[PDB]
């Protein structure tokens, strides 16, 4: 693990954060557009049945 | 060393970004212990 | 507005050019044609001369007996009669053998006879066709991409033609020859199949279709933009690369974050113009062999909803 | 054969979709690599080489044999501009522009450069210069449109640079490439025949004030000019188009 | 001087309304043209069948 | 990271909008006042087709499928789930193409060269907005659009056409098909052309241009040349866009019956329509 | 907060005013076209 | 934590701030319109039926 | 540092200017909202 | 040490602006989650 | 066995670390799909029929 | 057997280990997609029936 | 037999080798796919029905 | 030489480089399929 900080003279730091930036933002959405897709873990739905939101 | 930089340099750079990390994972941990309590998944 | 370089505003006239020598056997060639001031504000004025050796005489010769033999067939349909061969011209069709001949001979003039001579006429002169292809390039001592970018075309059109038709076992599959009939023919073949349009390799040479519009859109559309550098003169700026190919490759780099080269451009056009019938003769030539319901396989491959 | 699987819904179909997938991947494989051949290995932008490649990697090099013993280019091979770029940095991180450091025109920078092309003529398969001052082309004359020879030469501040006195044309592919332009001091100068409009009673030039004319870059022999001076001449008439003033 | 400052800045911001502006009203008059000569033809009699599943 | 020769054109201006406060690149990418446009509108256009795959439930790209408003609703807004995500969609989707050809002119006039290239793009933008925009409002509702979705957009033309019985028999569709197998073909022979010229036999050296001319002169007896043919590629690709724009903006709106009909005009003019024997008589 | 001045020291006020307008007109329409696709909002059919 | 200031060492403001000000614009769109499809909090339509809006 | 050109002077006197303008855009934004709140109540 | 030219004490300079603004923007947004969760619960 | 560091004398490892991070990314990817995608294995089902979290 | 080391004299390593390399993925990806495509070997759908997990 | 060895000189030992790789992959993937296609040959599924592993 | 420059020695090195390789890969292969058999026989 020591010698993991040499990634830097391989890689500029420059690319790699905007990489990095772009690649957790789009698997945070991903993430959270599947829970939306799934009934058990759609939160606005679940908070709708929880408060009878619906008729 | 492609990227021309000195060897302290990569050591300076990489404490800061894994400071960057742990802060980042440390808020998702959060996060998930949260939602694990309110709904948990397993 | 500026000048475009759509058409040419000064027409100059020489010494017609004879053409390069190399290996080509001078004789074949026929003189230079007339210089045509029409096609000259667009492209070249010159006509000719044209080549004219053994492959050549064999496929005109048998291209034009292909084309006689659907126009007599369309004056017998005509009934001989000149005003109804005009008002009916785009009805006529030379119908290949009904489905009960098989992929016999024996079928009547009439039944499919004619258009089996006519089909042997056409196989004729298209092979001898490409031949032709090969053997200019190689008396000029070019490349064969041209000869091997038309042996694509020939792929579909022999599938079309030949190849489907053995493998489903009756002529009846084949293209009759006339223009309304041979468009319903291309109708009927999707509905016989369920759908073309879920068909995959017709999706794909339909994406290569667009490509290649697409593709010579740009192409056209850049060497016209750097035209002003002598861009056109692609060959030299393949040998010595100057602003008009830095400025091309730069505008389309800035734009989409990379580019082609001057060379390496035509490689992408003739791939693009290739992969339309490559993946066009896989398409039909899998419909009725392999998929008889393309919208059924499609449901069954996940790409329509289920019923 | 119709609905012979090997396995699960693998059709014959199936194999095929599968096969063209991956013989698409190779050819975009092979098609980006060999479009790779010129302007390779990037660079910072202090002239070092960059970081960062690129997933494809470079190709093998090719030999094209030059006709008329003009000898021999392999590519991809060492890359140099050869000339001073006069551009200086307007910022100390990369991706800003490059600002000119004197007259972008004559620097030959931006929308007006140049490159350092062969400095001999374009050859037409025989060996003879390609592009010749149609005077000097034994049988070509003006066969159709306005003949420019004579007409007058107004530049886009609506003034006369000069007048048209020659057609520069190719003489294999038979197209008029250029104007001869005699200016007010009675030398010369070449136009891009696409970047001037012939009108019934003048040339109309967009790019170039009437005072940027004595500024075109002189051929130096009368008779032929060489692909580094059409490089030269064509860069500086588009460079007006940006740096030209109002 | 403020004034003529103050006067300024709004003059930058109302360059920038007028284009937006002027794009946009003159893609509604594209509209409105098509929509007034769709109503002079017979499409009114002839109305295509919905295209889509959806309707 | 630059191109070797890059760097002498990457100068100041030639921006439309916005001076020096966007002029810069992000890699190779230029960006500009329309790059920031053309990001925010992909962007937003590509999250919101991913959120109505959600509202659709499915995740398999093939089978996601924004539909446009019924045709009950005409020219109205919809309910978001109901046709009103695709409106929204057409709008970033139009909003993405126009800055895109935007900044593309802005990349022309810093690099000097001529408008060619976004011209002929706003013709594929115009083909889109004739199917999405133009005849749907002709017709009077959103729904005769077509569909966001892979192979839904294909039900759509499949649809629309055989509405028109064969769409083969529409006239101006024939002269498109034209010009696009016509494309094609010209693109082949001139991709090979300049390879077979650049790539001789081996060992040999590079022909010329002259060897290109003669070689079709040799085969077909005629050569457009090296200016014609590039003329030629894009004149052809713009016609057939163009006549596909106007085969579809007069179906169902000047011509409502199967397109195979309209062709008796010829059969039955006067002086031939009675005539006995052939096909039509 | 004191020091949100410098942001014009960063970019020119010229061309950010000129893009806030474009910007602010934009949204503006976008906010009354969502109104008057709206059923209980849409002033023109009241 | 402390030596975050120095990510102005690695990127340039001008294209930060621009690249963070399409983010935050989008993202605010975005969910506002995740809502504005969402029955439970379209605040329109919310509004509508509390009011008796609706025929 | 600056990539704009006005001095730090410059830039304090044109935010004061544009900073008054956006309270007075946001003011009366506030009472368009408040009178269309009043009219219809979109809570 | 930067690729972009600041100073170290620039750059601390112009990250304690940036957080101000940050921490402004957070801050407003907070009180925006806090009366939508109190006018309509979420969870 | 030992010899193995001679691979980065065959390869750049720019490229081999891209191409690797990339192949992982979407390896990782299938295979919670494939999971996901099976009725015995979607850990949001199986959580939602233990808890009785539908309907 | 001995003699086969020439191999590498007549292909450039670099060339053969990518093949290679894609050549097995790519193998190996489609036998465990035949065997998941096989009931009688989808491992996942065995061990579902072996523990009695579905409905 | 034994002069066959001058066909390497003619034939480029490297497209041989290329050619016939290429070539004896194909020709045995197409064999197996005809095997398992032919249901008297399908070793998956005749482990099956020996082994009672469905229904 | 061949037409790739390596050396005889170089490629002798690289080629036992190469089957060690090899041969790790297919005993972890053997050591699989012989767990797939004994665990569910395709004979
Ligand atoms: C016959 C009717 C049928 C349909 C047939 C349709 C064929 C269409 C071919 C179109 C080719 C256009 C490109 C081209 O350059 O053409 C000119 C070229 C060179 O001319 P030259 O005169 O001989 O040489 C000049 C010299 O200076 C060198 O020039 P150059 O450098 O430009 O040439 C190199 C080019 C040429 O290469 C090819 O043409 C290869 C063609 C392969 C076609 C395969 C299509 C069908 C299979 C896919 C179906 C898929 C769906 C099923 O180099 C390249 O273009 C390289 C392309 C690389 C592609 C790599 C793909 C790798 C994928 C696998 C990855 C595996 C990873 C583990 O000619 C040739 O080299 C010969 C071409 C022979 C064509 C195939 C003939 C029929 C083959 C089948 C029957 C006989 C064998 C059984
Ligand atoms: C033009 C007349 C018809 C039409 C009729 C057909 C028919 C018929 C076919 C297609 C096919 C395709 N069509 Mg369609 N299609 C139309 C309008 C569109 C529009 C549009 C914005 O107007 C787009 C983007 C597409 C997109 C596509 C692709 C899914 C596919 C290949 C196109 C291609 O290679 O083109 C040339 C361009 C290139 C080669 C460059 C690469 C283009 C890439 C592949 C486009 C990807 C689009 C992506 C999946 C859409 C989502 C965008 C993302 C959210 C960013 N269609 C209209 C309604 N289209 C074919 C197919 O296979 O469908 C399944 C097919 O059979
Ligand atoms: C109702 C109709 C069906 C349908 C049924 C078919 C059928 C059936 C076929 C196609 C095929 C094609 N379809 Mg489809 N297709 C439909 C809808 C579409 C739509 C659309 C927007 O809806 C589009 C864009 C397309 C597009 C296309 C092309 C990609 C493709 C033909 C390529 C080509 O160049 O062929 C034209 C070129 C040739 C045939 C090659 C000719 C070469 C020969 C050698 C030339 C000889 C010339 C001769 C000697 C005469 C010369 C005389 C001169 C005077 C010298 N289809 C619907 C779903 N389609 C074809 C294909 O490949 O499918 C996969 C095909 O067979
Ligand atoms: C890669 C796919 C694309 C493709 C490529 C392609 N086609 C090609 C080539 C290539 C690369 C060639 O090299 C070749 C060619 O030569 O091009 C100039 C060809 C070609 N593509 C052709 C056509 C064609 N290509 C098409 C399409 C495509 N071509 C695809 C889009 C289509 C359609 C329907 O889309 C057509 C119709 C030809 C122009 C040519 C092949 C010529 C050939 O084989 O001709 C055989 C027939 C004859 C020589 C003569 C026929 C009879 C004529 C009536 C002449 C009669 C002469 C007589 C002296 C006069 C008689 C008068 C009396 C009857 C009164
Ligand atoms: C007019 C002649 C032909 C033409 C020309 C042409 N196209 C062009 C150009 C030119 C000259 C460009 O300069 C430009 C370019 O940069 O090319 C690389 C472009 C281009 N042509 C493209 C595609 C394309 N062109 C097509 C057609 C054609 N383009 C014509 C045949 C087709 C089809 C279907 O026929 C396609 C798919 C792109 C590669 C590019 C334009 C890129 C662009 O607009 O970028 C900004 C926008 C995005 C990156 C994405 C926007 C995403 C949306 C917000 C959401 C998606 C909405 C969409 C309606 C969904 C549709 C779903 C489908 C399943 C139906
Ligand atoms: C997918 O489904 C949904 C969308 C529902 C759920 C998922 C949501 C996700 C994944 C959300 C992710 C959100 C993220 C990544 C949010 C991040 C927000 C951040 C980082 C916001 C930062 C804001 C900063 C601001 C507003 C700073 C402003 C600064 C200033 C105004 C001052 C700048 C400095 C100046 C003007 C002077 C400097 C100059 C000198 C000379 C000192
Ligand atoms: C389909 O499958 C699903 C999606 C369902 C499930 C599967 C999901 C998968 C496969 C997820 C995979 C996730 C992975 C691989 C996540 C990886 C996350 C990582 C590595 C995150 C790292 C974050 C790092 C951060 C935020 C670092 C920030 C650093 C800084 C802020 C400081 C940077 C350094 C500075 C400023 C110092 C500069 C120094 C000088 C001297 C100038
Ligand atoms: C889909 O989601 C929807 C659209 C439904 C909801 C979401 C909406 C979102 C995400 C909205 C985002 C809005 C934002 C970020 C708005 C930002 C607005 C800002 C910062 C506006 C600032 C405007 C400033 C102006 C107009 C300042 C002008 C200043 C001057 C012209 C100086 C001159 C002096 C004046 C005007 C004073 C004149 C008066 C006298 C007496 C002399
Ligand atoms: C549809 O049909 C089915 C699929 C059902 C059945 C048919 C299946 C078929 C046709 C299967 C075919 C299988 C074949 C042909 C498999 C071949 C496998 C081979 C040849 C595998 C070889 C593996 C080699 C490996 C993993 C080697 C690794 C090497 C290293 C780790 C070391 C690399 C060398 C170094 C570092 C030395 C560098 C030296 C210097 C001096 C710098
Ligand atoms: C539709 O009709 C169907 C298809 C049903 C029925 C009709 C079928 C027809 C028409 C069939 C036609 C069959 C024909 C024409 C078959 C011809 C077969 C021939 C001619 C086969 C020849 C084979 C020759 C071989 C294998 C020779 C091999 C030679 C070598 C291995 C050695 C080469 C020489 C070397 C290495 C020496 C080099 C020397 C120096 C000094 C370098
Ligand atoms: C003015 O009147 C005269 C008579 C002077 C001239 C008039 C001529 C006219 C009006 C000509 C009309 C021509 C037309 C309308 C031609 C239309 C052609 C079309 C639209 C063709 C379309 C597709 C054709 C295909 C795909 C054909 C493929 C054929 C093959 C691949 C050939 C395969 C070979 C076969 C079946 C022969 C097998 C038999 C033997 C003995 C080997
Ligand atoms: C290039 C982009 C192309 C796509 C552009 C889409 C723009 C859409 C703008 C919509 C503008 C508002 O449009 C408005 O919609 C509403 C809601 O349907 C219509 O309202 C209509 O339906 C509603 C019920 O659904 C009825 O109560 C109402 O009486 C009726 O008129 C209005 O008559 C119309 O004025
Ligand atoms: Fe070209």
């Amino acid at each position: 693990m020591s010698k993991f900080y040499k990634i830097w003279m391989i890689f500029d730091p420059r690319r790699v954060f905007v990489a990095q930036g772009v690649f957790l933002f789009l698997l945070a959405v991903m993430i959270h557009l599947i829970l939306l897709s799934t009934p058990s873990y759609n939160w606005l739905e679940i908070s709708a049945a929880k408060y009878n939101r619906v008729a | 060393g492609y990227t021309g930089l000195t060897d302290e340099q990569a050591q300076e750079l990489h404490s800061v970004y894994m400071s960057g990390l742990w802060l980042f994972s440390a808020v998702a941990i959060v996060a998930h212990l949260a939602v694990y309590i309110w709904r948990p998944w397993f | 507005a500026e000048y475009q370089n759509i058409f040419s505003q000064v027409q100059v006239r020489g010494p017609a050019d004879l053409g390069m020598t190399e290996d080509v056997n001078l004789a074949n060639r026929s003189g230079v044609g007339p210089f045509s001031t029409l096609l000259g504000w667009f492209g070249n004025a010159q006509l000719g001369p044209i080549y004219l050796g053994s492959l050549g005489v064999l496929s005109l010769f048998s291209g034009l007996m292909w084309f006689f033999t659907i126009g007599i067939w369309f004056w017998y349909q005509a009934g001989w009669n000149p005003a109804v061969f005009l008002r009916d011209l785009f009805f006529f069709s030379l119908e290949p053998p009904a489905p009960e001949y098989g992929l016999s001979f024996a079928a009547p003039l009439k039944e499919g006879g004619l258009w089996l001579i006519a089909s042997f006429f056409m196989f004729v002169a298209v092979w001898s066709w490409w031949g032709r292809t090969y053997l200019r390039a190689q008396a000029l001592g070019m490349g064969k991409h041209t000869a091997w970018a038309f042996l694509s075309a020939i792929w579909l059109w022999m599938v079309l033609g030949f190849i489907r038709p053995i493998l489903m076992g009756s002529w009846s599959e084949a293209v009759p020859y006339g223009i309304f009939s041979h468009l319903d023919w291309t109708n009927n073949f999707s509905l016989v199949h369920g759908n073309l349009f879920y068909n995959p390799f017709h999706g794909l040479s339909i994406a290569f279709l667009y490509g290649s519009a697409l593709l010579f859109a740009m192409h056209g559309a850049t060497i016209l933009a750097v035209s002003r550098f002598g861009g056109e003169r692609e060959l030299e700026q393949i040998a010595d690369r100057g602003t008009a190919a830095e400025r091309a490759a730069l505008f389309w780099r800035w734009t989409m974050g990379f580019n082609a080269t001057m060379e390496g451009i035509h490689r992408w056009a003739i791939w693009m113009a290739v992969l339309v019938t490559l993946t066009g003769g896989i398409g039909i030539l899998l419909s009725g062999t392999v998929v008889d319901n393309w919208y059924v396989w499609g449901q069954n491959h996940g790409m329509a909803p289920l019923n | 054969m119709v609905g012979v699987t090997a396995f699960g819904n693998f059709d014959l179909a199936s194999l095929a979709i599968y096969s063209f997938w991956i013989f698409l991947a190779g050819l975009i494989y092979y098609l980006q690599t060999e479009n790779m051949r010129e302007g390779y290995p990037l660079e910072n932008e202090d002239g070092t080489p960059a970081a960062n490649q690129g997933p494809f990697p470079l190709p093998k090099p090719k030999t094209f044999i030059l006709p008329h013993g003009r000898g021999t280019l392999t590519v991809p091979g060492p890359e140099s501009e050869d000339r001073p770029i006069a551009l200086a940095r307007t910022a100390v991180s990369e991706g800003f522009p490059h600002a000119p450091t004197g007259d972008p025109m004559k620097d030959g920078v931006g929308p007006a450069s140049w490159v350092a092309r062969r400095d001999l003529p374009e050859l037409d398969g025989h060996g003879h210069n390609k592009i010749k001052p149609m005077k000097a082309a034994a049988g070509f004359h003006v066969s159709a449109g306005k003949n420019p020879i004579g007409l007058p030469v107004r530049g886009c501040d609506l003034e006369i640079a000069g007048k048209v006195v020659d057609i520069w044309v190719d003489i294999p592919e038979q197209m008029a490439r250029f104007l001869e332009v005699e200016l007010k001091d009675g030398s010369t100068r070449l136009l891009p025949m696409q970047m001037v409009k012939v009108q019934s009673n003048r040339v109309h030039v967009n790019a170039l004030s009437s005072d940027l004319f004595a500024g075109i870059p002189t051929i130096k022999s009368p008779t032929e000019v060489t692909l580094l001076e059409e490089d030269k001449i064509c860069g500086y008439v588009a460079g007006g188009l940006m740096y030209a003033a109002p | 001087p403020k004034t003529n400052l103050r006067l300024w800045v709004a003059f930058q911001m109302m360059k920038g309304a007028g284009w937006a502006g002027g794009v946009f009203f003159g893609t509604l008059l594209l509209i409105g043209f098509f929509r007034v000569v769709g109503l002079m033809l017979p499409i009114q009699e002839n109305q295509a069948p919905a295209p889509n599943i959806t309707g | 990271a630059l191109l070797s020769f890059e760097r002498k054109y990457r100068v100041p201006g030639g921006t439309l909008v916005g001076g020096n406060l966007f002029d810069f690149w992000v890699g190779p990418f230029y960006v500009g006042f329309f790059g920031v446009a053309t990001f925010f509108f992909a962007a937003l256009g590509i999250i919101l087709i991913a959120w109505s795959a959600v509202l659709q439930g499915t995740w398999n790209p093939q089978l996601i499928s924004v539909y446009p408003p019924a045709l009950e609703y005409g020219l109205g807004g919809a309910p978001l789930a109901k046709g009103g995500l695709w409106q929204i969609i057409t709008i970033c989707a139009t909003g993405a193409f126009v800055s895109w050809a935007l900044r593309e002119v802005e990349i022309c006039r810093k690099l000097g060269i001529g408008y060619h290239i976004p011209f002929a793009f706003a013709f594929a933008i115009l083909a889109y907005l004739t199917l999405v925009l133009f005849r749907p409002v002709m017709m009077g509702a959103w729904g005769y659009a077509f569909p966001y979705g892979i192979w839904t957009h294909l039900d759509w033309v499949s649809n629309t056409g055989y509405t028109y019985g064969n769409f083969h028999y529409n006239p101006a569709h024939m002269i498109a098909i034209s010009f696009f197998f016509t494309n094609a073909l010209a693109l082949a022979l001139h991709g090979a052309l300049v390879l077979s010229a650049a790539n001789p036999e081996k060992g040999k050296e590079m022909r010329t241009p002259d060897h290109e001319d003669t070689f079709f002169r040799d085969l077909v007896g005629y050569s457009i040349g090296t200016l014609g043919i590039h003329r030629l590629g894009l004149l052809l690709s713009l016609s057939a866009v163009f006549f596909s724009a106007l085969c579809m903006i007069i179906t169902g709106t000047i011509w409502f019956d199967q397109w195979v009909d309209w062709w008796q005009w010829w059969v039955k003019l006067p002086w031939w329509a009675n005539i006995p024997g052939g096909i039509n008589g």
